[PDB]
C-alpha cells in the first residue's frame, strides 16, 4: 500500500525554534522545552516556548485557585478519606447557594458561598485568558479571529452559571461544579422546559456540532490527499494558487456541484463551529425567561 | 413573541451569511468558462466579489483577487465529443505535456520563504544542525519504482526548516543527476525506499531543478505534478 | 461551465466500473457508473417515501413518517403499510450512501489524489448502518431502528435514551461526545488561525505560517503544525462517530439495564466498597 501521511515515516530535527519576534515583550517567553518524538510521529516535536506576561499568570493563578477551592470541597465531602475520594470522585458536586437567597451574595459557604467563590474565580481565570488570546495576536500584528472566536464559547458559559441565572433571579439556576452533578443538572433542565428538542435554536446547535464534524472531517482529508503537493501549505496556496488547490476545489466541485477557495474553506470552517454555542447560548437564554417550555410554544409559536 | 422573534432574525443572518461565504470562495477560478475558454454565459445567482488585496511578506509584491485568470502554459488537449461535458484527450505524452493528474501550476518561480525572508526548504546537507531523530534514515537506500527495478539512491534529504518537516528525498540516478521525490509519495522501509506511482524508467522524466539547494514553488508544482500523474499514466507499466 | 483552470484536468479515465460509459460530466458534476447507480437508489427511495405519505394521508413534511416494522416481526419480511416500505426504502439509503462513496473514489482517481474523503465518509455510513442493520439484527427485530421522519427520529432518540435512564452514563457516549466538543474547538482554532494569518492587522503583510506557529506556543506552549491540526482534524471526527456507533452498538445487546447503574462496578471495588462516609457509603 500507499502511504498515507497520517503518521510521519521519518523525524527530522534542528536548533530549537523560538519563533518569530515581532512586537513581542521576548523578556517573557520562556526557554524553549523538550521535543517528544512522540508527538513527533503525528505533529511537531518540539515544547515550548510559552508566553507568561501578567494575564497568563492572573489567568493561570486563578485557574488553579478555581480547581483547588472545588477540590477541598469533595475532600470535605470525602471526610478526608483518599478512598473514599477515589471511590466517590463522580459523586461529589459543589452545588450553588439555595433559591432562598436569590442573587444574594451572603448564602454561608457549606450552603453555597463556596461555590460562588469557585465561580468568581473562574470568572476572572476565563476572561483574563480571553484577553489573552487577543493580546498574543496583537504582538504578533495578527487578526484577532482567534479571541473573537473565543467570545462565542465565552457567551456559552457566561449565559449558562451568569446571565440566565441572573436574569431568573437566583444563582440556584445555574451549574454545579461535578462531574456526574452537572450531567444530571443537563438532563434535568430539560425536562423542566418541556424538551429542549422543541427549542429551535437547540436543534440548530446540533446542526452546526454536527456539522463541524462533517466539514472538518471533509477539510482534513482533503489536505491530506493533496498534500502530496503541498497542500497544507496553506498561506503560499493562498497567495499562489497551486495544483493543490485546484485539485482539492475540483474534486468537490465534480462530486457535489460547488466548491470552496483555500481561504474560503476556513471561513466556512470558522463560522460553522462559532454557530454551536452562539446559536445555542440564544437556545438556553429564552429558556426559561421568555419561554417555559418549548413544546407548548412548538404548538403556537409564540 | 421575544422567541419567535429571535429564530425568524436568525434564519435571515444565517441567510446573508451564506451569500457572504459564497462569494468569498468565488476569488478564483471564477468567472466561469466554456471548454473553448470564452466567458459561459450563466454564472450563478451570486456576483463575483469586490476585488481584495494580499501584501505579499519580503517585498514580494501584493496579489488581488478576483483577478484575470489565464493558465500562462499550453494544454495539450482535445475534445474526444460535439458536445459539452466530455473528457479532452491528451495528444501527446500527458506526463511530458502536464495535464490529467500530471497538471502543474504556473506558480512563481521563487522558492517559499520563511518568516525570516530564507529558503523555506532546504537540502539537510545544507540546514545546520538537521538530523534525522527519529525512523529509518533514508539516506542511501536504493530507491524502488512499481515495476520492481532500481532507480536511484536517496542522497539526501530536503528539510521544511520552520515546520521541521521531511518534505522530499533527493534521488541520485544511473547517469548521476539527481531528482527530488516528495516525501507524501515513496514509502521508506528497512532496506529500501519504495515508489509506487513510477516505473524505474520514469524517473528520469521527473522535471529538474535549476539550482542544487534550493526549490522553486514551480518546480515543486512540476513535480508533484509529475510523480502524481504516474499513479494512472504508469500504470501499464506497474504490476504486483 | 468550467472553472478558469478545470479543463486540463477533465481527461478520460480513472472510473473503477464501465470504462469510458459514463465518464463524463453533467454540469459541474461528474456522472461516472456510480453517478447513475446513485440517482437511481435516489429517485427510488424519494418515490417510495411519497408512496408511503398517501398511506399516511399528509403531504406536509413535518408530519410524514415511515416506520420500521413492529417488533413483531422479528427480522422478517413485513407489509408494505406495515414495515416493509422501510425496510426497502433502507435498502435504497444503502445503496445511495455507497454508491456516492465510489464515486468520491472515481473522481479521486481521475484526478490523482489520496482516497482519505471517501475513507473518513464510510465512518458516516457506518453510522447509520449500525442504526438501522446491525444494531436491529443483533438485537432481534427490524423495529429498534429510527423511523424516517423529521420529529418522529428525533423522537425515537429521546425515547430510546430514557429507556436505560439518563443516556449521559453511557460511558462510550462520554467519550463520544467528549469528540465532538474537542473537533469544534479545534475547528474553531485552525479556522482562526489561519484567517488571521491571511487577513493581518490594516496594511501589515501577510503573515506566515512561522508566525502561526510562534502565536499557539505564546498561547499554549505548543503548535502542532501546519500537518498535524489537519490530521488532528480528520482524526477528531472519525473518532467522534467511532464511538457513537460503539455506545449504541453496545445499548440494548450487551448492557439493557440502567446506564448509571454500571457505574457500580467501580464504587463497588472491594478495597473502599465498605468504606463508610463520601456519597455512597
Ligand atoms: C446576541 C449574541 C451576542 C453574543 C456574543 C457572541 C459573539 C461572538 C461573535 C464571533 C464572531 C466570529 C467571527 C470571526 C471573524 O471573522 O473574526 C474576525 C473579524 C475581523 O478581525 P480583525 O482582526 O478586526 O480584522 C482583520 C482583517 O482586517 C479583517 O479580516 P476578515 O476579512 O477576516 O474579517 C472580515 C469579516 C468581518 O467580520 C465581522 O464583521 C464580524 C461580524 C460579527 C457578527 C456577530 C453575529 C451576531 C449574531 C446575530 C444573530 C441574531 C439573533 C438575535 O467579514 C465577515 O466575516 C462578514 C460576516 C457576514 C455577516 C452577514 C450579515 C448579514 C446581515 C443581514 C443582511 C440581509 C440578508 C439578506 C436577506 O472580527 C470582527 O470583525 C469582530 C466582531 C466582534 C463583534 C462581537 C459582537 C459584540 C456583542
Ligand atoms: C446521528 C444522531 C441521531 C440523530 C439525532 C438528531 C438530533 C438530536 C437532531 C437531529 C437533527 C437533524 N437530523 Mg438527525 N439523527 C440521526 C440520523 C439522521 C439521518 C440519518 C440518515 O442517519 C439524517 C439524514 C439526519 C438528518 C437530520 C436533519 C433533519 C437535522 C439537521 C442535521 C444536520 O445539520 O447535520 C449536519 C449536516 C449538514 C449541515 C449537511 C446538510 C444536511 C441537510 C440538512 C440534510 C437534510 C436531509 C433531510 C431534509 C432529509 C432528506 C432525505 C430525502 C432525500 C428527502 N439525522 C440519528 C438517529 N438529528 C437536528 C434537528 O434540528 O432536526 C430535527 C437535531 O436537533
Ligand atoms: C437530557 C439532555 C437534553 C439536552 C440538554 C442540553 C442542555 C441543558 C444544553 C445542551 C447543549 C447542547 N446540546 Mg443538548 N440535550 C439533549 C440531547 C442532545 C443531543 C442528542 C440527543 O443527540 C445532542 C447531539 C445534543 C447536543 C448539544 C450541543 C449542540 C449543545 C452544546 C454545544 C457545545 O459544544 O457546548 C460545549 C461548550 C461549552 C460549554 C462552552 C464553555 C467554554 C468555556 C469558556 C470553557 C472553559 C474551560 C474551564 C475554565 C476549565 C478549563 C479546562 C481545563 C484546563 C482542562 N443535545 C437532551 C434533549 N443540551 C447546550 C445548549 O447550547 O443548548 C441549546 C446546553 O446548555
Ligand atoms: C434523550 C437523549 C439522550 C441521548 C440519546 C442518544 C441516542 C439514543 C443516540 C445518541 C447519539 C449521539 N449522541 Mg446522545 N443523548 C443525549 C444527549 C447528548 C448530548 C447532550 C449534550 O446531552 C450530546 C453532545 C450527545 C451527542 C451524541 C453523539 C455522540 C451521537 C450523535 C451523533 C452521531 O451518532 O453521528 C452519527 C452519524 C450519522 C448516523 C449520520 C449518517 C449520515 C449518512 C451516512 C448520510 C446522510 C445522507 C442524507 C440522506 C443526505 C440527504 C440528501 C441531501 C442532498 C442533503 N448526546 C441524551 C442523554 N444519543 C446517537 C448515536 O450515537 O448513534 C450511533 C444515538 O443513536
Ligand atoms: C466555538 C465553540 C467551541 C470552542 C472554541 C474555543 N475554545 C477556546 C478557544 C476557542 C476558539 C480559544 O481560543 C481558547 C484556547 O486558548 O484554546 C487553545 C479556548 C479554550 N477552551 C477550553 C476548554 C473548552 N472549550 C470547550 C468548548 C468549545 N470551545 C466549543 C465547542 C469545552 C467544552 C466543555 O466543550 C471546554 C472544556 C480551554 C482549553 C481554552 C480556554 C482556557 C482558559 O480559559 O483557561 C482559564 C483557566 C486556566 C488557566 C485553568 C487551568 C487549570 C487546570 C491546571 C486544572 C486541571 C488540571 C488537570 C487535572 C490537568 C491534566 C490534563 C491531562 C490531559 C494531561
Ligand atoms: C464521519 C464524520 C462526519 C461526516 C463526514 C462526512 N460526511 C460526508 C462526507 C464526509 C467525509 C462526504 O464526503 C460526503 C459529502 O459529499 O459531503 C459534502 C458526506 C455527506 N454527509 C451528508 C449528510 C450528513 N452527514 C452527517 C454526519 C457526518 N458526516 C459525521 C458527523 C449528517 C448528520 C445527521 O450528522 C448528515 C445529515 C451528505 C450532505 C453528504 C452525503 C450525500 C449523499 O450520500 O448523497 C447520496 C444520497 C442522496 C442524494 C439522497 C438519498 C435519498 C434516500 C434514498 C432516501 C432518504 C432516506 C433517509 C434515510 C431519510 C432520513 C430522514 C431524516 C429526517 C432522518
Ligand atoms: C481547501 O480545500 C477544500 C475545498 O476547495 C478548495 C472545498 O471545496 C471543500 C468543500 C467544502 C465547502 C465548499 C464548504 C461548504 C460545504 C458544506 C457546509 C458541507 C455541506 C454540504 C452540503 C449541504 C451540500 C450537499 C450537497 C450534495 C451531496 C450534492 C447536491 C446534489 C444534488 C442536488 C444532485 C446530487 C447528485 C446526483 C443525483 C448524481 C449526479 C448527477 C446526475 C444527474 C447523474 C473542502 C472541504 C476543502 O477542504
Ligand atoms: C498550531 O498548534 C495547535 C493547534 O492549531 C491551531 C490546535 O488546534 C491545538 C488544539 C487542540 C487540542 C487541545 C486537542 C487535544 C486533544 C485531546 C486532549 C484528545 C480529545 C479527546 C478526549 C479528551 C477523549 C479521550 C478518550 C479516550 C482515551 C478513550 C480511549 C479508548 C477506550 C477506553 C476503549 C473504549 C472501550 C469501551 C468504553 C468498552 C465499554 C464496555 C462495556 C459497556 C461493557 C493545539 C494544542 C496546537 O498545538
Ligand atoms: C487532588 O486533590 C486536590 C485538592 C489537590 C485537587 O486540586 C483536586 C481537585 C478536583 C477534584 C477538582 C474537580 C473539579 C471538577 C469536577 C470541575 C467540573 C467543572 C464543570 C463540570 C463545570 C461545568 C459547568 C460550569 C459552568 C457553566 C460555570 C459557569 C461559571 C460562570 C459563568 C461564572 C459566573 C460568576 C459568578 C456567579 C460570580 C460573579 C461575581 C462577580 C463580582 C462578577
Ligand atoms: C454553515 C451553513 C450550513 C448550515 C446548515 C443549515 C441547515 C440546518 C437545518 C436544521 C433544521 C432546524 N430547525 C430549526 C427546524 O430545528
Ligand atoms: C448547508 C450547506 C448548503 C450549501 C449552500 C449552497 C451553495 C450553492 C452554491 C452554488 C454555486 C453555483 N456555481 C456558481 C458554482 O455554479
Ligand atoms: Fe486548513
Amino acid at each position: 500500500a500507499e502511504y498515507q501521511n497520517i503518521f510521519s515515516q521519518v523525524q527530522v530535527r534542528g536548533p530549537a525554534d523560538l519563533g518569530m519576534t515581532e512586537d513581542v515583550n521576548l523578556a517573557n517567553r520562556s526557554g524553549v522545552g523538550p521535543f517528544s518524538t512522540l508527538l513527533g510521529w503525528f505533529g511537531n516535536a518540539q515544547l515550548g516556548p510559552i508566553y507568561l506576561g501578567s494575564l497568563g499568570v492572573l489567568s493561570l493563578f486563578s485557574g488553579l485557585m478555581w480547581f483547588f477551592t472545588i477540590g477541598i470541597w469533595f475532600w470535605y465531602q470525602a471526610g478526608w478519606n483518599p478512598a473514599v475520594f477515589l471511590r466517590d470522585l463522580f459523586f461529589f458536586s459543589l452545588e450553588p447557594p439555595a433559591p432562598e437567597y436569590g442573587l444574594s451574595f451572603a448564602a454561608p459557604l457549606k450552603e453555597g458561598g463556596l461555590w460562588l467563590i469557585a465561580s468568581f474565580f473562574m470568572f476572572v481565570a476565563v476572561w483574563s485568558w480571553w484577553g489573552r488570546t487577543y493580546l498574543r495576536a496583537q504582538a504578533l500584528g495578527m487578526g484577532k479571529h482567534t479571541a473573537w472566536a473565543f467570545l462565542s464559547a465565552i457567551w456559552l458559559w457566561m449565559v449558562l452559571g451568569f446571565i440566565r441565572p441572573i436574569l431568573m433571579g437566583s444563582w440556584s439556576e445555574a451549574v454545579p461544579y461535578g462531574i456526574f452533578s452537572h450531567l444530571d443538572w443537563t438532563n434535568n433542565f430539560s425536562l423542566v422546559h418541556g424538551n429542549l428538542f422543541y427549542n429551535p435554536f437547540h436543534g440548530l446547535s446540533i446542526a452546526f456540532l454536527y456539522g463541524s464534524a462533517l466539514l472538518f472531517a471533509m477539510h482534513g482529508a482533503t489536505i491530506l490527499a493533496v498534500s502530496r503537493f503541498g497542500g497544507e501549505r496553506e498561506l503560499e496556496q493562498i497567495a499562489d494558487r497551486g495544483t493543490a488547490a485546484e485539485r482539492a476545489a475540483l474534486f468537490w466541485r465534480w462530486t457535489m456541484g460547488f466548491n470552496a477557495t483555500m481561504e474560503g474553506i476556513h471561513r466556512w470552517a470558522i463560522w460553522m463551529a462559532v454557530l454551536v454555542t452562539l446559536t445555542g447560548g440564544i437556545g438556553i437564554l429564552l429558556s426559561g425567561t421568555v419561554v417555559d417550555n418549548w413544546y407548548v410554544w412548538g404548538q403556537n409559536h409564540g | 413573541d421575544l422567541a419567535s422573534l429571535a429564530i425568524y432574525s436568525f434564519w435571515i443572518f444565517l441567510a446573508g451569511l451564506i451569500y457572504y461565504l459564497q462569494t468569498e470562495n468565488m476569488r478564483e477560478g471564477y468567472p466561469l468558462e466554456n471548454e473553448d475558454g470564452t466567458p459561459a454565459a450563466n454564472q450563478g445567482p451570486f456576483p463575483l466579489p469586490k476585488p481584495k488585496t494580499f501584501i505579499l511578506p519580503h517585498g514580494r509584491g501584493t496579489l488581488t483577487v478576483p483577478g484575470p485568470e489565464s493558465e500562462d502554459r499550453p494544454i495539450a488537449l482535445a475534445r474526444t465529443a460535439v458536445s459539452e461535458g466530455f473528457p479532452h484527450a491528451p495528444t501527446g505524452d500527458p506526463m511530458k505535456d502536464g495535464v490529467g493528474p500530471a497538471s502543474w501550476v504556473a506558480r512563481r518561480d521563487l522558492p517559499e520563504l520563511d518568516g525570516h525572508g530564507h529558503n523555506k526548504i532546504k537540502p539537510m546537507k545544507a540546514a545546520a544542525g538537521f538530523h534525522v531523530s527519529a525512523g529509518k534514515n533514508p539516506i542511501g537506500l536504493p530507491v524502488r519504482g512499481c515495476d520492481l527495478e532500481i532507480a536511484g539512491k536517496v542522497v539526501d534529504i530536503w528539510v521544511d526548516i520552520p515546520e521541521q518537516m521531511a518534505r522530499f528525498l533527493e534521488v541520485e540516478l544511473k547517469d548521476g543527476s539527481t531528482r527530488l521525490l516528495p516525501m507524501q509519495m515513496v514509502k521508506v522501509q528497512s532496506n529500501r525506499v519504495h515508489v509506487n506511482a513510477l516505473s524505474s524508467d520514469l524517473f528520469a522524466g521527473i522535471p529538474t531543478i535549476k539550482s542544487p539547494t534550493e526549490v522553486t514553488l514551480l518546480e515543486e508544482d512540476k513535480i508533484c505534478g509529475y510523480v502524481a500523474g504516474g499513479l494512472m499514466y504508469a500504470a501499464p507499466k506497474r504490476k504486483s | 461551465a468550467l472553472l478558469s483552470f478545470e479543463r486540463k484536468y477533465r481527461v478520460p479515465g480513472g472510473t473503477l466500473v464501465g470504462g469510458n460509459l459514463f465518464d463524463f460530466w453533467v454540469g459541474p458534476f461528474y456522472v461516472g457508473f456510480f453517478g447513475v447507480a446513485t440517482f437511481f437508489f435516489a429517485a427510488l427511495g424519494i418515490i417510495l417515501i411519497a408512496w408511503s405519505a398517501v398511506l399516511q394521508g399528509t403531504w406536509n413534511p413535518q408530519l410524514i413518517s415511515v416506520y420500521p416494522p413492529a417488533l413483531e416481526y422479528g427480522l422478517g419480511g413485513a407489509p408494505l403499510a406495515k414495515g416493509g416500505l422501510w425496510q426497502i426504502i433502507t435498502i435504497c439509503a444503502t445503496g445511495a450512501f455507497v454508491s456516492w462513496a465510489l464515486r468520491e473514489v472515481e473522481i479521486c482517481r481521475k484526478l490523482g489524489i489520496g482516497y482519505h474523503i471517501p475513507f473518513a465518509f464510510a465512518f458516516a455510513i457506518l453510522a447509520y448502518l449500525t442504526l438501522v442493520l446491525f444494531r436491529p439484527v443483533m438485537m432481534g427485530a427490524w423495529g429498534y431502528a429510527f423511523p424516517y421522519g423529521i420529529w418522529t427520529h428525533l423522537d425515537w432518540v429521546s425515547n430510546t435514551g430514557y429507556t436505560y435512564g439518563n443516556f449521559h452514563y453511557n460511558p462510550a457516549h462520554m467519550i463520544a461526545i467528549s469528540f465532538f466538543f474537542t473537533n469544534a474547538l479545534a475547528l474553531a482554532l485552525h479556522g482562526a488561525l489561519v484567517l488571521s494569518a491571511a487577513n493581518p492587522e490594516k496594511g501589515k503583510e501577510m503573515r506566515t505560517p512561522d508566525h502561526q506557529d510562534t502565536f499557539f506556543r505564546d498561547l499554549v506552549g505548543y503548535s502542532i503544525g501546519t500537518l498535524g491540526i489537519h490530521r488532528l482534524g480528520l482524526l477528531l471526527s472519525l473518532s467522534a462517530v467511532f464511538f457513537s456507533a460503539l455506545c449504541m452498538i453496545i445499548t440494548g445487546t450487551i448492557w439493557f439495564d440502567q446506564w448509571v447503574d454500571w457505574w457500580q462496578w467501580w464504587v463497588k471495588l472491594p478495597w473502599w466498597a465498605n468504606i463508610p462516609g463520601g456519597i455512597n457509603g
